[PDB]
């Protein structure tokens, strides 16, 4: 019943091996592209060796050369940054906190908070600019 | 009698194919969790490159970080600028390598060569029309970001996932059971085509001048041998190369990565039942039309089995 | 709230930390990662969406509603930045990925 098939000579086996009975030249010097599909390791922000306030400190640094605006954080919350960034809505909210994964190993977790007078774009261009910073700083 | 039966299973089969897509939204097609690649326009083409054949796709759409828009999709179309402006202007060797997306637009100025969206929440069906009709294979899913009012990319829609997603849900799809050369929905035409020793040069230049997805090569006796298909250009261009230009389309065509999954072809006996069969089991982008003996007499593309669909014979 | 370029002085004088270690728990150090941001867990909601459209196995990968909004990123590779959120569109999740260049 059914006349669908894939063309034989559409497949690159027999389309190389056509090519190498005709004697093109460029049947053995041209190899297939082999696309080495990795796959990426992802992780939530950025991890750091330093130690809280140290972190935290380098954090700042980069947010106030960058033009960012924060809270002042009370003692129950001293590894969250609450900040507004400049960049119909103007200002950009994000909400930083440190956490702990070992002794030596913290992990840097950047937050979209909102606007002030959905796409993440705008978030991760600024995010962009932030880890770029804090890279230079180091 | 029978024959009559056949007609009227084929209108009750596509009536309800039809339903389907005024009853759908281009939303309800999303998977309920997927990925969404965008480029910032300062990316170099190169570079952009290299991640549209890691990440298995053809398309991504493109992000302004200066002004905070959107500025379309990069697609193969935009790879075959390249191609020609550089075959064109060889010297510019330097320029073409440092090229980022955003300088894309000067490029289609010095060649003088010249996007449809939809809400997501719209009917599937509309989404299907906006899309044949901009003569595109794709349409990008744009909604307005609650907050700073601004056109958001929520997705991008295939011809071949919309195709998908009706063969998956309805396997009415079965009770079409007319031969597509009883349909007139073939192109058969003025077929663009070309030989293996044709220059690949000009069968992109064939690309562009049809805007067609491919070419469908033949030999003397008119036999189809192979295709040429813009997606193709990509692996062309791949590493940079510029010695592989005045190359045969037969040449370049060993570029062709192993895991390429062939050339589909029917005859016109073949029934559209079996057409989304295959659609819903492979990633097929035409089929071929041939004889009895394999010679070329026309191509059933998606957009002519989606144009069925919504407008008939 | 009240916002200023003022770093907080807990972070700039080691005063401030000193009048806490002294003054007569657990927020003087930063908080445990919670499970949901374990990159373990994150890459495995990465395989289950790519185990469905390359093997078709299962369901596909609800992210947890606590990751929604978080930067995820991964090394720099070619000098380009790849960073991603995950995010909430109607009753569907889009996992937002930008490429952009180290300038
Ligand atoms: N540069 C451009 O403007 C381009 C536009 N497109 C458009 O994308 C839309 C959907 O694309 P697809 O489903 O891939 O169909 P397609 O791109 O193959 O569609 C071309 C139309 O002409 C026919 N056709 C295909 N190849 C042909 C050839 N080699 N010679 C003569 N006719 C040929 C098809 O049956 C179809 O009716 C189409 O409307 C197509 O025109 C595709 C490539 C480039």
């Amino acid at each position: 019943d059914s006349t669908v098939s894939i063309l034989p000579t559409s497949l690159p086996q027999i389309h190389r091996a056509n090519m190498l009975a005709q004697g093109s030249p460029a049947a053995s010097k041209i190899s297939p592209l082999v696309t080495k599909k990795s796959k990426t390791r992802w992780h939530f922000g950025i991890r750091s060796r330093s130690y809280p306030l140290d972190v935290m400190g380098e954090i700042y640094i980069a947010l106030k050369n960058l033009g960012a605006e924060w809270a002042k954080p009370s003692e129950e919350d001293l590894w969250t940054i609450k900040l507004r960034w400049k960049y119909i809505p103007d200002l950009m909210k994000m909400v930083i906190q440190l956490f702990q994964i070992e002794t030596n190993n913290y992990l840097v977790d950047f937050k979209f908070d909102g606007w002030e007078s959905f796409s993440a774009y705008p978030f991760l261009h600024l995010t962009t600019k932030l880890i770029m910073e804090l890279a230079v700083n180091s | 009698d029978s024959q009559e039966k056949v007609s009227i299973e084929q209108q009750l089969a596509v009536e309800s194919i039809r339903k389907f897509l005024n009853s759908k939204t281009s939303y309800d097609v999303l998977p309920v969790s997927y990925r969404l690649i965008v480029l910032d326009t300062s990316l170099l083409v190169k570079k952009s490159l290299n991640v549209l054949l890691q990440n298995s796709i053809v398309s991504a759409p493109l992000w302004d970080s200066k002004t905070s828009r959107f500025a379309g999709l990069l697609t193969t179309t935009d790879f075959i600028n390249v191609i020609q402006y550089y075959f064109s202007n060889p010297d510019k060797f330097e320029l073409v390598d440092k090229l980022q997306l955003d300088g894309l637009k000067d490029i289609e100025r010095a060649l003088g060569v010249d996007t449809a969206s939809i809400h997501p929440s719209r009917p599937l069906f509309e989404a299907c029309l906006k899309m044949l009709e901009s003569r595109s294979g794709r349409i990008p899913l744009i909604d307005q970001d609650e907050e700073t009012h601004r056109e958001i990319v929520v997705s991008v829609l295939t011809q071949y996932r919309i195709l998908k997603f009706v063969a998956l849900n309805c396997r009415e799809t079965h009770f079409l059971k007319i031969p597509i050369g009883d349909l007139n929905i073939i192109t058969q035409d003025n077929m663009k085509s070309c030989q293996m020793t044709t220059p690949v040069i000009d069968v992109i230049q064939m690309l562009t001048q049809g805007r067609v997805s491919s070419v469908p090569i033949i030999d003397e006796n008119g036999y189809l041998i192979n295709v040429y298909e813009a997606y193709d250009v990509l692996g062309l261009i791949k590493g940079g190369i510029y010695n592989d230009l005045s190359l045969s389309v037969g040449e370049a065509l060993m570029r062709r990565s192993d895991d390429f999954e062939g050339v589909y072809t029917c005859t016109k006996n073949d029934k559209l039942s079996t057409i989304m069969d295959n659609i819903r089991k492979a990633r097929v982008h035409r089929f071929f039309v041939v004889d009895d003996v394999g010679r070329l007499v026309g191509v059933l593309t998606l957009s002519d089995i989606l144009k069925y669909i919504l407008l008939g014979s | 709230m009240e916002y200023t370029t003022d770093i907080p002085a807990v972070f700039t004088d080691p005063s401030v930390m000193e009048r806490y270690y002294y003054t007569l728990t657990s927020w003087l150090t930063p908080p445990q990662l919670p499970p949901q941001l374990e990159n373990v867990i994150l890459n495995k909601y990465y395989a289950t969406q790519d185990q469905f459209n390359e093997n078709n196995s299962g369901a596909l990968p609800i992210p947890n509603h606590v990751v929604l909004n978080h930067l995820v990123t991964s090394s720099i590779k070619h000098n380009t930045l790849c960073v991603a959120s995950i995010v909430r569109y109607k009753q569907k999740y889009v996992t937002q990925i930008l490429y952009t260049p180290i300038e």
